[PDB]
């Protein structure tokens, strides 16, 4: 949910509290703005640990299918989207048949499934 | 989801991860109100104060997932959108009033064993279920804690998570935050000393807060995970967009497209 | 069905763990 704590209330003056320097995520990162000891967080880390989604760990999406052999040009071949273990990207081979599971139903679907940078 | 638990496979067929093209990352979550449409929290796409204005050419909607990261070969049905509608009276600047937005999937989803729609509430259904004390279900792929040390007990969940949180009395919600509260946002969470903890957190913004009907046996979606002061914090509660209030809108939006 | 009905549960007639809680809370 929107961690409202991140947004600095910018309250006038902490009555029975202090206007200590606190970090509140602004724009695209945490920056120290003055505030009340409770408002916001106290560490460049803490704020980015609580105001960002942090989805940046071992999200190893590269499915086993990605590492399969590329489609082969087959007699009754069609358009087949596959992950090119060389180009580190997804391509489309026409007049081809699936040599395994390295066959996705679309450019995007493939790109995410194998983590290859998605395009347009 | 703070203090929640691993959700059973297929437990939430309406869950819709809201993916981001580049980087390939997780932005939010959302409900599948119909093979065609997806219902999510507005601030997920529009919130200037954080350099946040997402256009259709950035969002991908992976639907029917379970694990947070790993591609589920023939289960998840990825998809691109077509139109993004946010409430005109969306007050992002003040207190996120009407934090609702509709995402038109490009190609109507192929409904299946794992991909299935909820039911928006109506007066009858609403009136009976919206009483404080009554629990609800919040499910999202968010972090397990607000802050932490060296990924202790692992913060980011392996699979979808669940937690049934009871609705609290409005006077209690109003009285728990300096922030303005409107009639388009109920709150839910445990009270101190109540024993049970549990609450959504960063990464669940958009998640459907559903409630099963004891009459017609249907799972309704009553609120969208909207805003909150930290995660699981004692004395604080999560605020959910009140779907029913905004139902009229949801309709107004869909019906204009044609028939 | 027309909406809100899980194949793998309500259809199949099986209840998930945390389901009973939501019902007990309806004491009103």
């Amino acid at each position: 949910s929107l961690n409202v704590l991140c947004n600095n209330p910018h309250t006038a003056d902490c009555n029975n509290d202090a206007q200590v320097d606190r970090y509140f995520r602004e724009g695209t990162t945490c920056l120290m703005s003055p505030a009340c000891t409770s408002e916001g967080y106290a560490s460049q880390h803490e704020c980015q640990q609580a105001c960002f989604v942090g989805g940046e760990d071992h999200s190893s999406e590269m499915h086993s299918s990605c590492l399969g052999d590329p489609p082969t040009s087959c007699a009754e071949g069609t358009d087949i989207t596959y992950y090119d273990s060389d180009s580190k990207t997804c391509k489309v081979l026409a007049a081809s048949c699936p040599s395994g599971e390295n066959t996705f139903e679309s450019e995007v679907e493939c790109q995410v499934a194998c983590g290859a940078p998605i395009e347009g | 989801i703070v203090e929640g638990q691993d959700a059973e496979v297929g437990l939430s067929p309406w869950q819709v991860m809201l993916f981001r093209k580049s980087p390939q990352e997780l932005l939010c979550g959302a409900s599948l109100i119909s093979d065609r449409w997806v219902l999510t929290a507005a601030h997920c796409l529009l919130y200037p104060p954080w350099d946040k204005n997402f256009t259709v050419d950035d969002l991908l909607v992976r639907i029917g997932k379970h694990s947070r990261t790993r591609y589920e070969r023939k289960v998840e049905k990825i998809s691109m959108l077509d139109k993004i509608y946010i409430h005109p009276r969306y007050n992002w600047k003040e207190n996120l009033d009407r934090d609702i937005a509709l995402l038109k999937l490009k190609r109507p989803i192929e409904l299946s064993d794992y991909i299935h729609p909820v039911c928006l509430p109506d007066k009858q259904t609403a009136a009976k279920l919206l009483h404080a004390g009554f629990k609800g279900r919040v499910t999202g792929w968010g972090n397990r804690r607000e802050t932490w040390t060296t990924s202790v007990a692992e913060v980011q969940p392996s699979v979808l998570q669940v937690v049934n949180l009871p609705l609290v009395e409005r006077p209690v919600c109003k009285a728990s935050t300096r922030i303005r509260i409107t009639d388009n946002m109920f709150c839910a969470g445990y009270k101190p000393g109540e024993g049970k903890r549990g609450d959504a957190c960063e990464g669940d913004s958009g998640g459907p807060f559903v409630m099963k009907s004891p009459y017609n046996n249907r799972w309704y979606q009553m609120g969208i995970v909207s805003w909150g002061e930290g995660c699981d914090r004692d004395g604080k509660y999560g605020f959910y967009t009140h779907v029913f209030r905004l139902k009229k809108w949801i309709q107004k939006v869909i019906d204009r497209l044609g028939s | 069905a027309d909406c809100g009905l899980r194949p793998l549960f309500e259809k199949k007639q099986v209840q998930d763990q945390t389901e009973k809680e939501l019902f007990e809370s309806y004491i009103e």
